[PDB]
């Protein structure tokens, strides 16, 4: 039981037509699109009460939708412009006024960035910083820090992998990347994360630690004319092994 | 002194005239207050009583959107029923829907209604417990099973016991001067010789509101439903109603007959006699 | 007008306590619904509870709504706060035909109960490099506020709560780093008020 | 399919008094399906500015409509309602009878 | 005030 949006991340140039798809296989009558600018709430674009019924929300301009069948509710941007850069949510529910214990379902979000050109897109560099021996002898715990730097836009997911398995226990990641040059609008970003383990776990040399950053960037079919490598979607990782005292 | 709110939807396929026609009217008691007609120019829910004109532009836009959504599902339901009954795209057909709620004199829920018809006959109805359905034939039985799987009854009951009652109270308040009125009938009798041994006595009630009324003829105290003709209660067109009841009597027996008028606006029933 | 106002932009409350997030609205709609949503740091959006304009006060789990219709106020109350309740909470208005209006949200920080604080600043060196290093401010109790850097070539994150679940152990931390030659962990958090007993390794 | 014939009533809104302004009504009810044609006649001529109510129906699902116009009756002027419907072979004319 | 269209397909 889920709402799917495709793509979850998209970097595109001004004026190039695009469609973001939204689907659910729960036979929901009601589906709705919103955009959320940073720090604000959800602004309704269009919504559909059932097959072949659509209605404008508060901000419909520059957007179209269709509802040919129950399952799909695409968002169409005829000529994307920079101020359509936003986080887009599709929502659905069985009926347009749910019953008491009925849920509104949301899709994961689509991060859409509209740019004059793709020349500033940069994958991250990733580095893992080993625990200090002073923290180890002072607390009997060991904190690793991962740093992702130099990336643009901020379309990244950071995860920790211990001995081949993702972990969340002992992890804290900054909620938002920060700008490396806050004076520039095209500033690249940095992100940090900590993994804390016990000293005895860090001191076992068979234990393996990987910080992984998934970067969502250009596709293969995006044009690239620059000297450096094309900044496609990719994974960048750094690792460390435990070390005996 | 209970009150009612009701919506009456009519959706008609027109093979040879493009799109189907979608009509809906709303009533509080026997007073109409809104209308929609897909053949009209506005494409909007429109006011038809003075106390609903206070409602602002977002109410009319919200009602128009629910009408548009209703019309699309009636559009699809016409096609579904054509298939259930092995009918043709060349045939004109009619879906009718009534729903609404009654409140008491305190303004609280008392009963709810939802009933669908196809080509002038019962198709499916919500029962009085608002939790159960009566299907009129085998086609409607398919619809009933669908509606049991998708919690149709609960969806209707939430409106009937909730929004419906709350809207009715608002309208009863906003149109209190007219909607709470009770106009008793003004009554009289005409006399028309049929032959030279027979005559028609007609008992008339005029200017009454609301529409419900009883007119009975007695002969020497006897209920006289023998040759007692009765017409359909009709609108005066100014918010009041009219009715009459007639009986043919033997000439010279006129004073053996009485006419009895029962209306909510009458302290005691009226008795009328040709004399 | 048609407006939903959440006047508090951020609220902070200790674990195990209760919080009330206010919501005032202006509308000409007289038949409607109020929705409460939870947005995780991942930006995932999660529906919480719905309050009907003609219904009794909605209640579901640790969530409840205090619906004051004449005031046009529908505050959400979360009971027995857990760390996972830290999110941005949104209040919204919806009509009888699919339309909705959102408020701009309240950020809720649930502060953990750090019962054995041990504030310290540690230097961590790169797993591979010769130059690169990071300073870690950790184990301070929840009343410490890390101040944003006021120096353009020094980066400092906001504080961050991690939970070593198997040990029932929580701790705060912030990270600072720089390319500068003169950058040292003794100076890294100079612009924050940090405990007097903060351990700096010898 | 069920087909029902309109029942027709022609009458004035208020008791008819020669020379006093009034309303002439034609109420058609009990019919199905809903398409129907209704004229008000003055001395056999179709009256032009004639209005009607919005379509609704009764408990048995049959439709009803009121057609109506302002008029001032005389002793000389005859009034009538002319109705056509799929159940009718030809238009049906019911004369206004004020002394009914 | 109208009911909301929904859960009424035949």
């Amino acid at each position: 039981a889920q709402v799917t949006q495709n793509p979850r991340y998209l970097i595109t140039v001004t004026g190039k037509k695009l469609t973001v798809t939204c689907s659910q296989n729960m036979n929901h009558e009601y589906m709705s699109w919103y955009r959320q600018d940073p720090g604000l709430g959800l602004r309704q674009i269009y919504y559909s009460m059932n097959v072949e019924v659509t209605d404008k929300g508060d901000v419909p301009e520059g957007y179209k939708v269709s509802r040919k069948e129950k399952r799909n509710f695409p968002l169409i941007l005829e000529s994307p412009s920079p101020n359509q850069t936003s986080l887009y949510f599709c929502a659905s529910s069985l009926v347009s006024t749910p019953l008491p214990k009925e849920t509104q379902y949301f899709g994961p979000g689509t991060r859409l960035l509209v740019l004059e050109d793709l020349k500033n897109v940069f994958p991250p560099e990733v580095a893992v910083f080993e625990p200090s021996e002073a923290e180890i002898s002072h607390t009997q715990k060991a904190t690793l820090v991962c740093l992702a730097t130099g990336f643009y836009p901020d379309h990244v997911e950071l995860s920790w992998w211990v001995n081949g398995k993702e972990v969340h226990s002992g992890v804290c990641t900054d909620p938002q990347p920060l700008k490396e040059q806050p004076a520039l609008n095209d500033s690249r970003y940095a992100l940090s994360s900590r993994l804390r383990v016990s000293a005895t776990f860090w001191q076992n040399p068979r234990n393996h630690f990987r910080c992984q950053v998934q970067f969502y960037g250009l596709s293969e079919n995006d044009e690239w004319t620059q000297d450096r490598a094309k900044p496609v979607t990719q994974i960048v990782s750094a690792e460390a092994w435990g070390r005996a005292d | 002194g209970s009150h009612s709110m009701r919506y009456f939807f009519t959706s008609v396929s027109r093979p040879g005239r493009g799109e189907p026609r979608f009509i809906a009217v709303g009533y509080v008691d026997d007073t109409q207050f809104v209308r929609f007609d897909s053949d009209a120019a506005s494409q909007k829910m429109e006011p038809r009583a003075p106390w609903i004109e206070q409602e602002g532009p977002e109410y009319w836009d919200q009602e128009t959107r629910n009408m548009k959504a209703h019309s699309q599902t009636d559009r699809a339901n016409l096609g579904t029923l054509r298939g259930y009954y092995n009918q043709s795209e060349d045939g004109s057909h009619t879906i009718q829907i009534m729903y609404g709620c009654d409140v008491g004199p305190d303004g609280r829920f008392l009963r709810g209604y939802r009933q669908d018809a196809y080509d002038g006959k019962d198709y499916i109805a919500l029962n009085e417990d608002l939790r159960s359905w009566t299907a009129a034939d085998m086609a409607a039985q398919i619809t009933k099973r669908k509606w049991e799987a998708v919690h149709a009854a609960e969806q209707r009951r939430v409106y009937l016991e909730g929004r419906c009652v709350d809207g009715l109270r608002r309208y009863l308040e906003n149109g209190k001067e007219t909607l709470q009125r009770t106009d008793p009938p003004k009554t009289h009798m005409t006399h028309h010789p049929i032959s030279d041994h027979e005559a028609t006595l007609r008992c008339w009630a005029l200017g009454f509101y609301p529409a419900e009324i009883t007119l009975t003829w007695q002969r020497d105290g006897e209920d006289q439903t023998q040759d007692t003709e009765l017409v359909e209660t009709r609108p005066a067109g100014d918010g009041t109603f009219q009715k009459w009841a007639a009986v043919v009597v033997p000439s010279g027996e006129e004073q053996r007959y009485t006419c009895h008028v029962q209306h909510e606006g009458l302290p005691k029933p009226l008795t009328l006699r040709w004399e | 007008a048609q407006k939903v106002t959440q006047a508090q932009s951020s609220v902070s409350m200790p674990v195990r306590k209760a919080v009330t997030l206010n919501c005032l609205y202006e509308t000409s709609w007289w038949s409607y619904y109020i929705f409460w949503y939870k947005q995780l740091p991942s930006k995932e959006m999660i529906f919480l509870i719905r309050q009907g304009s003609d219904e009794q006060n909605a209640k579901s789990g640790r969530y409840s709504v205090n619906f004051k219709k004449a005031a046009k106020s529908v505050a959400l109350t979360i009971s027995a706060l857990q760390l996972e309740d830290s999110a941005k909470y949104f209040c919204a208005l919806g009509d009888t035909a699919g339309k909705s209006t959102f408020g701009d949200g309240t950020t809720l920080t649930v502060k953990p109960n750090i019962q054995n604080p041990d504030p310290a600043v540690y230097q961590l060196r790169d797993s591979k490099s010769s130059d690169k290093s990071v300073c870690l401010f950790t184990d301070f109790d929840s009343q410490t506020n890390v101040s944003q850097s006021k120096d353009s070539d020094v980066y400092i994150t906001d504080k961050c709560v991690l939970d070593m679940r198997s040990m029932d152990f929580k701790s705060n931390s912030a990270v600072a780093w720089s390319n500068k030659s003169d950058f040292a962990c003794a100076n890294a958090f100079n612009n924050s008020i940090i405990p007097e007993d903060t351990f700096f390794p010898s | 399919m069920i087909q029902r014939t309109p029942k027709i009533q022609v009458y004035s809104r208020h008791p008819a008094e020669n020379g006093k302004s009034n309303f002439l009504n034609c109420y058609v009810s009990g019919f199905h399906p809903s398409d129907i044609e209704v004229d008000l006649l003055k001395n056999g001529e179709r009256i032009e500015k004639v209005e009607h109510s919005d379509l609704s129906f009764s408990k048995d699902w049959s439709f009803y409509l009121l057609y109506y116009t302002e008029f001032t009756p005389t002793e000389k002027d005859e009034y009538a309602c002319r109705v056509n419907h799929v159940t009718l072979s030809q238009p049906k004319i019911v004369k206004w009878d004020r002394d009914m | 005030i109208l009911d909301t269209a929904g859960r009424e397909e035949y």
